[PDB]
């Protein structure tokens, strides 16, 4: 579970660029 | 009165698996229905899910195929889905989405309310009094359910439970025989069985049967195949909780409502959660299950100032006899008693194989009784139990010990026992059973026995029928 | 034994009671001592407020902390109503000082609808252009904070060193 | 009543104590708060212009 | 104000276009105002989140601003009504609406403000007085069983300059015109107050009273002590009605509130029809305990978050009444619901599973509800007292001590009352382990038995010493098969089956022991130990010499005394005077000692 | 000793919990036998 | 002397949980303190945890309640956080963030220490080895705790652990017989009034007030103060050792709290989890915590630590109790089966164990038979147990002489070892006494753990 939190928090960060 | 015409788009970013990303649309809403059209004139419909300004979402229901950038088109009806709620649907047979299937038309209803429905006043609900009739003797005579009593099915998988819900829908009536027989003319009862997620050939089954019985004057059948699209499972059943409640309450009806595979409907749940972009959570299924499976099991119970209740049945596939699974164990928190079967009897062809060792009915005391029925049916069920618990036993004892030791009262449990799974548990498929001839089985049973050890019972009832 | 026992626990308790409130007491006295210490530090402060020429150097280093403190385009400065001419003369002497230290022009300006309370005692206050950023530059809050941190060698003067202490660290 | 009695003795006992002490530490300010005081003055006339250590242009 | 509303993970929805506000602060939301509050902020746009299905909410969508987070409103009225989590009065919803369903966002104040009262002023405080938050000004006749004494709140002092006379004054009047420093306020009957903290208190001070409860099990051998916490075992079908109404009709308690979440209507109308039935008539009439006690419940339908709160705002009620100067005792029923309800919302704000699922700060939270309780005694003029009870119903998965959450609330709380369904099916009313249950509050009560009785304790321990000797001759006397034996054992055995069959069974049904005192308690206990105490020394003297006694000597020769022993219950104490059943006891004593002389 | 070797999985779990089960119907079985058996030598030795 | 006045900034870029960040903030400082202004004008203060850029995330100490982006304030100490150390606190009480209670005044603070503390030079330690005399039976003879230690308890809820820590604090001595007293310290961790209230009426039983550094925290209180609260104990402890030439007997509670506290603040920063879902660097702040102690050269002053903990399930393995074993020396471990079968005091001898036993006891201290009475006495109990369990299934039918004897010694043992009462102080020699007439009931031969010599001289009596 903390590891696909993680990843979907990373997933998340890179969609906010723009 | 809606009096707005409908917008129809064309502009649209893409779309990203199930769901379809869109632009610039004027004043979004959620959970919004809309229609969309393929390039090739292919009409399908769709959900709004996600919402962010302009840019709109909306998952597609038949699935997504064929989509292009710019040939296709969408069209906003700016409104939650509307049921067409209404009472002649009794007789008819509609698909997930309500479309007919039975060669019938659109239903021309009288009522247009919400399909996610609202919840009821808990200061308006009333102490269950009465039972219902099943049919089957092991669940009347042990386990007998009332008025608003909330009573699931554990199963598993590959098992005849749904043979056993079909009987029970060809089979469920009132006890107003009783009083008397003229009173029965007032048939308020009902039905209305949802299948979701079955192969087509149980499906046809189901349907096969019900034509045969002749009893669609009172059913409403809602069928939903495994091929259909996962976003109209979820659908259905809050359908058929509006015509319960329209049936039950508008129109002041008895209605025992039955659900099945609700195993299948959490993995729905999955699926729209996984579409959702929320992380899962205990044993991969959405942390909130909770509160929408109570929001489907409490539409139910007796009002004030109303002539009529609701009578939840659903059907649980146990995953692989794990008791501790959550979808079990939650809904065993919410509901009110279970009711078990068993693979082993299963094995020993005994239809049907209902276990009564664990099986418990919470509020039977208040639902059965003098007036109501015979007045020593709760005294009789439980002198079965204390008899089979008995011969289990002595059984068990036997099995290592031998009968050199065994006396002759052991011998008379064991014929009992026998006897018992023989004649009582055992119903067959068309075998329409009455309350009065299951008592009067049961009291030949119990007439095995002296009155010297059926002690539990005051001397002073058991005159009533021990001396015959 | 058992109310032997619990009579001699109830005096010996309230004995211990007595002596806690007689050393509160003499604490009392020591924070009553304290406290109209830093009351006639204030009033002496106060006192010595009206001496003009002194007073024109202390607004011209606040001034000055201001704006090398700030850092900004956009200054702005508060201060009582009696001390305006005072306090633009300072802004007058301290911008060339600010432009030299820092390489850099600044825009002040002095607000001339709302000023400080004719309650304190000196000083003036430092705003940014959105009033998001603040300096409290005024004589309670130096007083305040220098009593705090220079604790220590006002009672090592007033009340001594400790016997016990044995080591600086 | 004993108990009392002397509770009572004690507490006028401790009492004069701390009069005397309170005597002690009054004597001990009175001998050098206006040094002390004029220390603090000395203090906070102070202002020592300085820009932040590290900031650069 | 205009929410520039997205779509959803769920019901949670995030908007913009937001002034300043502060998180957990209440929101209405579309035209429709469904209820919020906020979760997150950041720049000018905040997260929130709904209790309640979001479709039909458009973009851009008004929100209303409030300036209080979560609380509830108190004052006249609020004893005997009906509410749910959120403190909302579903029978006005009933009588405005006349429906049968919840209506969405419901804008009614939880007191009816058309209501008149009579208020009567302290008449000692005068103008321009100064009086301070917590001091009673006055006072309502709310009901004829409980004076709801008016106070100012906390955190609020100043000079009155203005007192509103005596008469009939509806909830929206004014009494107080108070002036602060430079400022002025304006005081009516009702008053706010924020749910997540503890109004502050002037003092604790120790239990020194016992919890009287009318069963006379569970009071003489394993009490509670007024003010304390207590945990209580919750089965289907094992029997939770058999303690709350005992504790709701026959209870020393000043004030009864129910709470809970997850429950049906039958405990509702149960206790509908115990408003004529249960009636206690301290004046020989029949008063409902409706005016006496308050009660909440909340289906699974309702919101996570109202289940989550209901718990909260039962400990803010009996607060507001442990003010007054009263004493409360709360039923916190369906606690692991509450746990199974704060999961739901750790999984809706996607937090770690520390343990079994339960998100980590569930046994800190825990303990800080259970802080919440003992004797007090509150900021005020009259120096009143007051205190507040707990009793936290849990239910184990099938019985296992294991889960977290059992394992925390056995931890925390002292006296644990036990419940079985063995001995229900036993006919036996209430039913109790006795090995299990345990209490840890008899040093507190010991100065208090003392001064009273002064033979409780010793009998006490005497009766559950020789419980547990029973116990553990249960075995021994299985073994060797139940037919030899020292005599002592016999005479134990044998009083363990008088005290079971005699002195801890109850029947609520019968007339007579309706309700048990203590006196009654403590009278047969010592009979039943001293007549235990005579007959095994005499054996023990008889024993070893000559003319060895038995036991069927002894209950030949006094099958008359076991007689009266077994019909002693028959007493009646309504009836019969109290002094004349002292003499009884007195005389079966006396009987007692001449048939013990006479047997040598 | 404190515990039995094995690889944690649900294959395990599964296996454990079938073997506990069998364990206890083997006590119930020795119980019951071991009952009848001592009531039977409390007869001889009084006869 | 920091001569730079004051900022304070009004741009609140947002909150999350127990999190606040700051935009536009000018050079900040890490490690800070600030304090922050509620609309309607309550105090509130936390530490500076992060910055990057002109943002500044920083932690609440009580709690994110009431913060709006628009109207409250925050202004910049530019320091980290220094405690008031003072040795007139001694007598006084005071909640978790330091303030007092008994409506007594600001401390009068001989000092600003940090709060973090320092470290301490290797080479500048020097090892203790004199024994502390306990009274209990169970801790002097066989886990006997010297001076400049930190043994722990584990302990379970409802077990009496309370009392012992009351006793421990209470006959307080020297084994090795000018006047000798222990500075009390003690700092609460949440845990309920009552065991507060018990404690405070004990130091006032033992009658020195006057020395005891008293601090408090409730469960209703903020739980995040919980993370401070120990570190200022221990700083006051720092100070009244190392600059007053005074032996503190510090003594703690409830670390499963603290743990608690910090898994909470651990989410909320989504940090990399570990074995049952805790923090990584826990075992980090617990060194910080415990290792600041014992004794150093130049100076007669010395640490003692009891800091007890609370234990989950009774489970051994449970994270926290293994942590703590790692970075500690010793434990004593209370019983639940004991409390049980209602013996007091209830401590298992055999889970204990202590290190010091290297220098602590020998000849020239205490005696030249101690190590091997002790080493005898641990093996019997253990081989008495062991049969015991054999006993537990064979039946005694079956069984040698050599096994009752055993069983006999196990049962003297628990009835008159570990029997010792609430208020009746033993000497060293008495509880020797009492292990050689134990240890007398086995004849010679079978004493596997005894030296000829030690055996032909003490044995024969």
């Amino acid at each position: 579970f903390y590891r696909l939190k993680k990843i979907q928090e990373k997933k998340k960060i890179i969609k906010e660029k723009f | 009165y809606l009096s707005q015409p409908r917008l129809t788009y064309k502009t649209v970013s893409g779309v990203n698996g199930p769901l379809v990303i869109l632009d610039h649309v004027k004043f979004p809403r959620y959970a919004e229905i809309v229609h969309l059209t393929l390039p090739d004139g292919t009409k399908r419909s769709g959900q709004v899910l996600e919402v962010s300004g302009s840019k709109a979402v909306v998952q597609v229901f038949e699935g997504t195929s064929g989509i292009d950038a710019k040939k296709t088109s969408c069209e906003f009806t700016g409104d939650i889905l509307r049921t067409p709620v209404s009472e002649d649907m009794l007789g008819r047979v509609f698909n997930g989405s309500g479309k007919p299937i039975d060669r019938g038309p659109v239903v021309l209803a009288e009522d247009f309310l919400d399909i996610m429905g609202q919840p009821i006043n808990p200061q308006c609900r009333i102490y269950p009094e009465e039972m219902i009739q099943t049919g089957i003797s092991a669940i009347d005579g042990m386990n007998s359910i009332a008025r608003g009593q909330k009573i699931p099915i554990f199963s598993a998988a590959g098992l005849p439970h749904n043979e056993i819900a079909a009987q029970i829908c060809r089979q469920a009536g009132l006890v107003k025989k009783s009083k008397d027989v003229v009173d029965y003319s007032e048939e308020n009862f009902a039905i209305v069985f949802a299948a979701m997620g079955v192969n087509m050939e149980t499906a046809r089954f189901f349907k096969s049967d019900f034509e045969e019985n002749g009893s669609m004057d009172n059913v409403c059948l809602f069928l939903n195949l495994a091929n259909d699209p996962t976003i109209e499972r979820i659908i259905t059943p809050r359908l058929a909780l509006t015509t319960a409640e329209f049936l039950a309450y508008q129109c002041e009806k008895h209605v025992l409502v039955i659900l099945t595979d609700m195993s299948s409907y959490a993995e729905a749940l999955r699926e729209v959660s996984a579409a959702r972009e929320e992380v899962p959570g205990r044993r991969g299924f959405p942390g909130y299950m909770y509160t929408d499976l109570a929001t489907i099991y409490e539409r139910a119970g007796r009002v004030e100032g109303r002539n009529g209740s609701i009578t939840q049945i659903p059907i649980l596939t146990m995953p692989n006899d794990d008791i501790t699974h959550p979808i079990p164990d939650l809904t065993g928190y919410i509901t009110e008693g279970q009711i078990y079967v068993d693979r082993q009897l299963h094995n020993r062809q005994i239809y049907p194989p209902i276990n009564v060792l664990p099986s418990l009915s919470r509020l039977m005391k208040s639902a059965i009784g003098e007036g109501m029925t015979r007045k020593d049916h709760a005294d009789v069920s439980n002198q079965l139990y204390a008899c089979y618990a008995i011969g289990k036993d002595v059984q068990a004892m036997k099995a290592v010990v031998g009968e050199e030791a065994l006396t002759s009262d052991d011998l008379l449990y064991l014929e009992f026992l026998q006897k018992f799974e023989k004649n009582f548990i055992t119903q067959g498929p068309y075998e329409n059973r009455t309350v009065y001839e299951t008592l009067d089985i049961g009291w030949q049973l119990l007439r095995i026995f002296p009155k010297e050890m059926l002690k539990r019972i005051p001397q002073s009832t058991l005159s009533e029928f021990y001396p015959r | 034994e058992k109310k032997e026992k619990q009579i001699e626990q109830q005096k010996k308790i309230q004995m211990s009671n007595l002596m806690n409130q007689a050393r509160l007491k003499v604490l009392r006295a020591r924070d009553d001592l304290i406290t109209d210490l830093l009351n006639e530090a204030k009033q002496r402060l106060s006192k010595v407020v009206k001496d003009t020429t002194r007073y024109q150097v202390l607004l011209d280093g606040l001034v000055l902390q201001g704006l090398y403190q700030l850092l900004e385009p956009r200054m702005i400065v508060r201060c009582r109503k009696q001390d305006f001419p005072l306090v633009k003369a300072a802004v007058q002497k301290a911008i060339p000082m600010y432009k030299i230290a820092t390489k850099k022009d600044v825009d002040v300006q002095i607000d001339q609808e709302a000023y400080l309370p004719e309650e304190i005692a000196g000083g003036v206050e430092i705003y940014n252009g959105d009033r998001k950023i603040k300096v409290s530059n005024t004589l309670e809050s130096r007083l305040d904070l220098i009593a705090q941190q220079m604790m220590p060698e006002v009672r090592g003067a007033l009340f001594g060193a400790n016997a016990n202490r044995k080591f600086l660290d | 009543q004993a108990a009392m009695g002397s509770q009572g003795n004690l507490s006028a006992e401790v009492e004069q104590a701390t009069r005397r002490q309170v005597q002690g530490m009054q004597s001990s300010q009175q001998r050098n708060r206006e040094r002390v005081l004029a220390q603090l003055l000395g203090m906070v006339c102070e202002v020592r212009p300085q820009v932040h250590p590290n900031y650069r242009v | 104000t205009f929410g520039y509303v997205h779509g959803v993970s769920g019901p949670v929805v995030t908007a913009c276009d937001m002034a300043g506000a502060a998180m957990y602060e209440l929101v209405r939301v579309g035209h429709s105002e469904l209820v919020g509050e906020i979760i997150r902020l950041e720049g000018d746009m905040a997260t929130i989140q709904v209790y309640e299905e979001t479709s039909g909410v458009s973009v851009g969508d008004p929100v209303l601003r409030t300036g209080k987070p979560l609380s509830v409103e108190l004052g006249p009225g609020i004893m005997g009504a009906i509410f749910d989590g959120i403190q909302r009065p579903l029978s006005d919803i009933s009588s405005q609406t006349q429906s049968i369903y919840i209506p969405r966002g419901v804008n009614v104040s939880a007191l009816s403000r058309d209501i008149k009262w009579e208020f009567i002023p302290s008449k000692n405080l005068r103008v321009g007085s100064h009086i301070t938050g917590g001091d009673i000004y006055g006072i309502v006749n709310e009901n004829s069983l409980i004076k709801h004494k008016i106070m100012l709140p906390p955190r609020n002092r100043g000079s009155v300059t203005y007192i509103a006379p005596p008469g009939n004054y509806d909830a929206s009047d004014v009494v107080l015109e108070l002036e602060f420093e430079g400022v002025k306020e304006k005081f009516s009957m009702v008053q706010v107050w924020p749910v997540r903290q503890v109004r502050p208190v002037t003092e604790k001070l120790p239990a020194n009273h016992p919890l009287l409860t009318g069963q006379r099990v569970l009071d003489a051998l394993f009490p509670c002590v007024q003010g304390g916490t207590t945990a209580i075992p919750g089965a289907f079908g094992c029997g939770k009605t058999v303690i709350s109404q005992s504790l709701s009709k026959y209870s020393n308690s000043d004030v009864i509130i129910y709470v809970g979440c997850g429950e049906r209507g039958n405990e509702m109308s149960e206790v509908l029809r115990d408003f004529p039935e249960l009636t206690m008539e301290v004046d020989g009439k029949v008063e409902s305990i409706m005016k006496r006690t308050a009660l909440v419940a909340n289906t699974s339908n309702m919101p996570v978050a109202a289940r989550e709160a209901s718990i909260y705002t039962g400990i803010t009620l009996s607060e507001y009444f442990r003010d007054m100067g009263y004493h409360v005792s709360m039923m916190a029923d369906s606690t692991s619901r509450w746990a199974e309800a704060l999961r739901e919302i750790s999984g809706r704000l996607a937090e770690m599973p520390a343990d079994s699922g339960y998100p980590a700060y569930l046994g800190a939270r825990l303990a800080s509800f259970y802080e919440r309780a003992g004797r007090v005694k509150c900021l005020g003029n009259p120096e009143r007292e007051g205190s507040v009870s707990i009793v936290g119903a849990v239910s184990p998965p099938g019985g296992d001590f294991s889960d977290p959450v059992t394992s925390a609330t056995l931890g925390i709380v002292q006296v644990f009352w036990g419940l079985d369904k063995k001995l229900a099916q036993r006919k036996h009313f209430p039913s109790v382990n006795w090995l299990i249950s345990y209490s840890k509050y008899m040093r507190a009560l010991d100065e208090y038995y003392d001064k009273h009785f002064t033979e409780f304790v010793p009998l006490r321990t005497k009766a559950k010493e020789i419980l547990q000797e029973e116990e553990d001759l249960a075995e021994i006397v299985q073994l060797v098969g139940k037919a030899s034996l020292a005599e002592t054992d016999k005479i134990t055995l044998e009083v363990a089956k008088l005290i079971k069959d005699d002195f801890l069974q109850q029947n609520g049904y019968t007339p007579y022991d309706r309700f048990c005192p203590f006196y009654k308690t403590v009278g047969m206990l010592s009979n039943m130990i001293s007549f235990y105490d005579m007959a095994r020394r005499a054996v023990e003297t008889t024993a070893q010499s000559d003319n060895k006694i038995t036991w069927s000597i002894i209950r030949e020769h006094m099958g008359e005394i076991l007689y009266k022993l077994s019909s002693m219950k028959f007493k009646d104490p309504v009836k019969d005077g109290e002094a004349k059943i002292k003499a009884d006891y007195a005389q079966l004593l006396e009987d007692m000692q001449n048939a013990f002389r006479s047997l040598e | 000793k404190d515990r039995i070797e094995i690889f944690p999985s649900r294959m395990a779990q599964t296996i454990m919990k079938a073997r506990l089960k069998g364990a206890q119907t083997g006590r119930n079985l020795l119980k019951k036998k071991s009952d009848a058996l001592t009531l039977r030598f409390r007869q001889i030795l009084k006869k």
